[PDB]
RNA sequence: CGGUAGGGGAGCGUUCCGUGUUAGGGAGAAACGCGUGCGUGAGCCGCGUUGGACGAAGCGGAAGCGAGAAUGUCGGCUUG
RNA sequence: GGCCAGUGAGACGAUGGGGGAUAAGCUUCAUCGUCGAGAGGGAAACAGCCCGGAUCACCAGCUAAGGCCCCUAAAUGACC
RNA sequence: GAGUUGAAAAUAAGCAGAGAUCCGGAGAUUCCCGAAUAGGUCAACCUUUCGAACUUCUGCUGAAUCCAUGGGCAGGCAAGAGACAACCUGGCGAACUGAAACAUCUUAGUAGCCAGAGGAAAAGAAAGCAAAAGCGAUUCCCGUAGUAGCGGCGAGCGAAAUGGGAGCAGCCUAAACCGUGAAAACGGGGUUGUGGGAGAGCAAUACAAGCGUCGUGCUGCUAGGCGAAUCAGUGGAGUGCGGAACCCUAGAUGGUGAAAGUCCAGUAGCCGAAAGCAUCACUAGCUUAUGCUCUGACCCGAGUAGCAUGGGGCACGUGGAAUCCCGUGUGAAUCAGCAAGGACCACCUUGCAAGGCUAAAUACUCCUGGGUGACCGAUAGCGAAGUAGUACCGUGAGGGAAGGGUGAAAAGAACCCCCAUCGGGGAGUGAAAUAGAACAUGAAACCGUAAGCUCUCAAGCAGUGGGAGGGGGACCAGACCCUGACCGCGUGCCUGUUGAAGAAUGAGCCGGCGACUCAUAGGCAGUGGCUUGGUUAAGGGAACCCACCGGAGCCGUAGCGA
């Protein structure tokens, strides 16, 4: 390939249409904006969502519930991982399953929250190959799948909350068998 | 990135050269040179369709005036009566041309339309 | 540079549902409820799709929420 | 296979840039003016007892990119 | 359905009506035709009436509406 | 190292191969006005006892008043005043606008005005974030993120924490205690945080580092120096073209009659500073200084924090309203404490306010020195390519133009004629005089002159179709161009209306300038690159772009519910 003979494929770069350059070009005269109104005048024009003096679409509808109250919205607290992410993976019979394994394998790519939401293994899909999972807690159906596969299942306690000594005393008093 | 040009003067000089013999400011003055180019071309349109129509009219009245020289009441309509009954497919009113370029031959035309 | 701002007065009213369609809460519920019917008060208690006109109006007025069509 | 508001497809031109210290050019380039030529047309090509040093095409890109209108505007020159 | 426009001042003519004074090229509706956005021919001229839907050329022919004394193409045609 | 007394020629005299002109470092003068400063002033002047006036510092004398204060006198190379485009800080601080009105809000703590100050300024060394895991001053960039929120929950406004980079630097002071003095001070000590310091007692000596007129050191800058390699023919001129050779550590650039590696100035490279400035490295020298045990007493910044109110600002508009700073008024505790962790209480965690100072990353151009430009080419680019903020206008604030290009070299026309000049024609220069000083290419409107055809019984958006008659060159002589007897037909163009030849709008004409553009995002379409999912931002880079890093983040992988 020389510097001469290079050319783009057709359809790759259309020409930008220029407006007000002749009526044979297509958008001459009023440049494709009719005759008058706010659509033809120059400026910000119309707010998108404005109904022309009518009370708008969004104001006539009541607010969504926790967003109406200002309550903090529903937020994912784990990484949802099915067993379909585990069978299609190249994990063989002897292999650990943890955070850095699923990151370094190419299943999860967590960036915005590396610190808060650990992991969770869910139920849909099967898992025939046995493994040794030391990750965070499970669903009941995924516990039925993993204990149905005969694999080493280990839940990992992540963090310990601070309990006040009178609350820890009142809870330790409740050990009445 | 200034873009002063010359293409309006060739664009305009072609239209300037077409507008010769327009008698005054229709042949010199640009802002009328344009609309005389325009009106001259549509004049060419309607005078072309009506030169078809107009030469049709001219040959009709010319062969009518040729046939009416017999004196006896033989019109132009009767020449077409006995011009299509005696099977002469479509002489196309060019007998109005050889009616003056060959008047004895159009006398042979009409004198064989009679028989 | 200048990021587009999410319109908050419609972000509190509209919502995406996984497949990618705008849903909304029906109107006429927090006012004069004895006057209505229980049939009306559970007809007006559910969240429905918004119709295509105002499904294509506010789709450009609320840019960062991943709605197809 | 008429077409206004309007929508889509395909192209011409301009100045600069890559090829480019390109081909060509004081044995006359650009300009300006010319055509019994070619195109659907925007335009191309050719000719000049004018002018005197630059600058094509092709394949590509980027625009202060195309004028007849704005009681537009700036110079020149009319009318009365 | 996706992207993406305009338009939201209409006008006359026939029918169905209301307002009027069954007055207006008046006003408002309902179905339709034209103009808008439609050239050509007939209408003397003349958006909306009739024929009619213009890709282009021909110094081609046949027709619709309408006409055949002259201006101006075609019958000073025939018979009541 | 060879000619000079600016542009800028001429004339008169000089100055100069015991080194001129010029360049560079350091000095000298600098009338008058202007901070303007001896006093006045109507700026560039007047009067003068010739004076840095005033404020500050120092010294003497020292009023009402004893000490004081004020004043006066004097000294002083004498510190400040004034100016500065933009950035920065502090204070006053809008309104048009957006909300399709408008008052809450926004525009906006922006513009403007004043003050100050530096090449940067502000901030800055945790009474901090965070959450039971951890970080370690401030600033800036990418990101989280247009998220959490705030808001007539309208218009809009919009963080922060985790993470990744640039740059890193920490130090002085008060109090408790000793000593001198009537306090007020001074000199030692101590300045820290899963606490220190003071008091009492025991040990113990030198490793390392910080600061710096002074001068030897280094490179760099402000003058410069050497510096490679060709002729000949061509229509004015050769650098272009054609023929013969060479340089390259040099083919960047500008000029030379014309375009240059070999003509010049230069460049690559090698060199070079008496003098000043700057860069880090020496130096006489000043400094920082150590560990343990006991001791809840003594201390750890008071009209301060907090509280009742009135508020401001943190994205947070008074809301549950925390943190931060102020107005009035009340008004604490010292470490067994106090403050913060978004009202508040209890526990834990974190830090030690009411005392100050600090470079870097960072923002900008009245500029300066280099290098560039899909930047302009005299209506452009700075308003300004000449007198440019000029002429001119305004009392003033202020507004504000226009005019470039003869040649290569003036070689700028000796002389003759017209003639009072201006001008013109010969001649002469030049390649060009139709390049003549109004001077380079010179288009259109506009004004003309010459040649061909044609108009004075004619109604016409000036055309067009047919074409009488006539004229011109011609070679495919039937063709082409010009004129137009007469006939048919034809309601200027745009805007904008239901409808415009319209007696609706617009334009005297000609030529230029003159309008969906740019930044960043969302969405969709078309073409790609990978699908072992994709892709980097900031930032680093042979000056920029760039190879290659840089996985922070983003998007898709799981949804439902408040």
């Amino acid at each position: 390939f020389r510097l001469d003979n290079l050319g783009p494929q057709p359809g790759s770069r259309k020409k930008g249409k220029r407006k007000g350059r002749g009526h044979a070009a297509g958008q001459g005269g009023s440049c494709g904006f009719g005759m008058r109104g706010q659509k033809s005048r120059s400026g910000p024009g119309i707010m998108r969502g404005f109904e022309g003096g009518q009370m708008p679409l969004y104001r006539r509808i009541p607010k969504l519930r926790g967003i109406a109250g200002g309550m903090r919205a529903g937020l994912p607290k784990y990484v949802p991982i099915n067993l379909r992410d585990i069978e299609v993976a190249g994990f063989k019979e002897g292999e650990e399953v943890s955070l850095e394994s699923l990151k370094a394998k190419g299943i999860i790519n967590p960036s915005g929250r590396e610190r808060r939401l650990p992991l969770k293994i869910l139920g849909e899909g099967e898992l025939s190959t046995k493994l040794q999972i030391k990750a965070r807690a499970f669903s009941g159906s995924a516990k039925e799948k993993l204990e149905a596969a005969g694999c080493s299942v280990t839940v990992l306690p992540g963090r310990k909350k601070y309990i006040k000594e009178s609350v820890r005393k009142n809870l330790a008093r409740a050990d009445e068998y | 990135r200034v873009k002063r040009g010359y293409i309006a003067r060739r664009r305009r000089k072609k239209i300037r050269f077409f507008a010769s013999s327009f008698r005054g400011a229709h042949s010199r003055l640009t802002r009328t040179i344009a609309q005389q180019k325009i009106r001259a071309l549509v004049s060419a349109h309607r005078d072309r369709d009506r030169q078809k129509r107009d030469f049709r009219r001219l040959w009709i009245t010319r062969i009518n005036a040729a046939i009416r020289e017999r004196g006896v009441y033989y019109n132009y309509s009767k020449f077409i009566h006995d011009l299509y009954k005696r099977q002469l497919l479509l002489n196309r009113k060019i007998l109005a041309q050889i009616a003056i370029l060959n008047p004895n031959c159009i006398y042979m035309i009409y004198n064989e339309i009679i028989k | 540079g200048y990021k587009m701002k999410t319109h908050k007065a419609s972000a509190k009213r509209f919502r995406v549902t996984g497949k990618g369609k705008i849903v909304r809460r029906r109107a006429g519920k927090q006012h004069l409820l004895a006057k209505k019917n229980t049939k009306r008060k559970n007809r007006l208690s559910k969240l429905i799709q918004v119709d295509r006109s105002d499904y294509d109006n506010v789709i450009g007025a609320l840019p960062y929420l991943k709605v197809n069509r």
